[PDB]
């Protein structure tokens, strides 16, 4: 469109050992792929760049969390990692941190699951949850905006054009952004608690601060 | 046809709002801008201020001046909690959710609603309070002492955003509906019923912005958007209150408010 | 528990 | 790991 559905594929289909270590790993793994599908996405490599850093410095995480999750709609009561490893929720539940993650399994992946997500709405809503302007410092405040809006915009094109049997999915898209919100805030939570205590194999660039 | 009957729950959600609340966005924007016959607000800017002021206002108010603000608030919270349930029964179908359901939707859902409604009483600079009569600047409640000057500055600064939107009444009404019917409420037993009525309510609540208005793109989208902020002031907010539970004292917590937070996490 | 809540959810 | 995007950004 504007922002088209498609350049936005792209991005997608582009970038394609105790429980307890093993996650942050693959989540270090992946901190370079993210770099990589946030590159191509249109209008994006424009004005600044310090705050196109910024942006993904204030979600790596969510960004993170729905990579993997859609990616484990195809498996039950557990998710398949970066390197293709399968914490299944009882090596997570042993390790401390079954909870937080039986809300990934019922929450996120079992809501994508339920509803059948596809993968190009997971790159728009990833590219809302990017062009997040609530980051602080901007040239100009409506620029993760006006463009943020563009993907609005889009999205909802794509999904009547693709869905037109289900008027109330636009919705859905933009309501199963909040449950990922309150899980990169308490998987954060947690990574500070694995972190500056000690224990865990902490990988370079997870590192890159908290 | 089917517009029509999202048309006639627009109107059925409003009116009803307008029974629950006394204090409207209408009403508290005329008090704000001064576009009225009453006198105008009290100004508590100092503790000065606050102790004149305090008089003529909406128990235990032997307590130093940053708890007795806390309290007044939290007492006012009670009563809202309480307008909040008569309007989520007053959403079609609501009554007849899985008891327990309505519960729960209510324990993790009065804080979103509590919040959003809040900012139609806010400027970048204060809160109104006691029906009006009084605004308390948001720069003396900064200078309360920790945790309680912590309070209401993230409230402010999600209001200012979502005050942007301009979204009236009449808007406010169905979005806060659709906040009620959240099927992703940790221990709801029936999120089908709950998604089936939330998803009706959201198709009335874009035609009630495009008709409402015309001009402003994707302000749908923007304003479900706002669900992903309050989802994060709400948890700021019960940490916060953790934190005065931790360092302070053995204040007196509301049984309502107890229920409402006992095990909500 | 939260007889509260169901109090008033169930008052008419 | 420190700075250094802006050429894993910028080439
Ligand atoms: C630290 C926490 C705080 C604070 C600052 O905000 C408030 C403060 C109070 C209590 O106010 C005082 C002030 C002085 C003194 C004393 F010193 F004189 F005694 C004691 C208490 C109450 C309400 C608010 S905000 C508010 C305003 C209107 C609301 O509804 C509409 C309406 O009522 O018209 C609601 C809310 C909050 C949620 C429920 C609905
Ligand atoms: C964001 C996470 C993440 C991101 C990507 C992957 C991946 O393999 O693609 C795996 C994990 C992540 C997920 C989790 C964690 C920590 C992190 C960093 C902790 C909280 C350590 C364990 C629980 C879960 C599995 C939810």
């Amino acid at each position: 469109e504007d922002m088209p559905v498609e350049r936005i594929l792209e991005a997608e289909l582009a970038v394609e050992n105790d429980p307890v270590t093993n996650i942050c790993q693959a989540a270090d793994k992946q901190l370079f792929t993210l770099v990589e599908w946030a590159k191509r996405i249109p209008h994006f490599s424009e004005l600044p760049l310090d705050d196109q850093v910024i942006l993904l410095r204030a979600g790596w995480n969510e960004l993170l969390i729905a990579s993997f999750s859609h990616r484990s709609i195809a498996v039950k009561d557990g998710i398949l990692l970066a390197t293709g490893l399968h914490v299944h929720r009882n090596s997570a539940h042993s390790a401390g941190v079954g909870a937080i993650f039986d809300r990934v399994l019922t929450e996120l992946v079992s809501k994508m699951r339920d509803m059948q997500m596809d993968k190009t709405e997971l790159g728009c809503l990833r590219a809302i949850v990017l062009f997040n302007p609530d980051s602080k410092g901007l040239s100009n405040p409506a620029e993760v905006e006006a463009l943020r809006e563009k993907v609005y915009a889009s999205l909802e094109a794509y999904c009547k054009h693709k869905y037109p049997e289900q008027p109330g999915r636009f919705a859905k898209l933009l309501l199963r952004l909040p449950a990922l919100r309150s899980i990169g805030l308490k998987c954060l939570e947690h990574l500070f608690f694995f972190k500056l205590i000690g224990d865990t194999p902490i990988d370079t660039f997870l590192m890159e601060m908290l | 046809p089917e517009s029509a009957d999202l048309r006639a729950l627009a109107k059925h959600l409003y009116d009803s709002y307008i029974k629950s609340f006394p204090l409207t966005k209408a009403k508290a924007r005329a008090i704000l801008t001064g576009k009225t016959t009453d006198k105008s607000p009290f100004v508590i800017y100092d503790m000065n201020s606050l102790m004149m002021g305090e008089d003529k206002i909406k128990q235990e108010q032997s307590k130093e001046v940053a708890i007795r603000i806390f309290q007044g608030c939290q007492f006012r919270s009670v009563e809202a909690v309480q307008e909040i349930t008569e309007y989520a029964k007053s959403i079609p179908g609501f009554v007849n959710l899985d008891l327990n359901d309505q519960v729960t939707l209510l324990k993790y859902g009065v804080h979103e609603i509590i919040y959003t409604m809040l900012a139609s009483l806010m400027n970048k600079d204060g809160v109104l309070i006691s029906e009006g009569q009084g605004f308390m600047t948001r720069e003396f409640l900064k200078s309360l002492r920790k945790p309680f000057g912590d309070f209401m500055e993230p409230k402010f600064e999600f209001a200012v955003k979502f005050n942007a939107l301009e979204l009236d009444d009449s808007d406010l009404a169905i979005f806060i509906a659709v906040i009620i019917l959240s099927g992703d409420r940790p221990g709801l037993l029936n999120v089908k019923p709950i998604e089936d009525i939330q998803d009706n309510l959201l198709q009335a609540l874009e035609l009630q912005l495009k008709l409402n208005h015309p001009e402003s793109s994707q302000l749908f989208a923007k304003l479900l958007q706002k669900m992903t902020d309050l989802r994060q002031i709400v948890t700021e907010h019960v940490q916060l209150l953790q934190v005065i539970k931790k360092t302070e004292t053995d204040m007196s917590l509301h049984p309502l408010l107890q229920e409402i937070y006992k095990d909500l996490y | 528990t939260s007889h509260k809540l169901v109090q008033l959810l169930t008052t008419t």
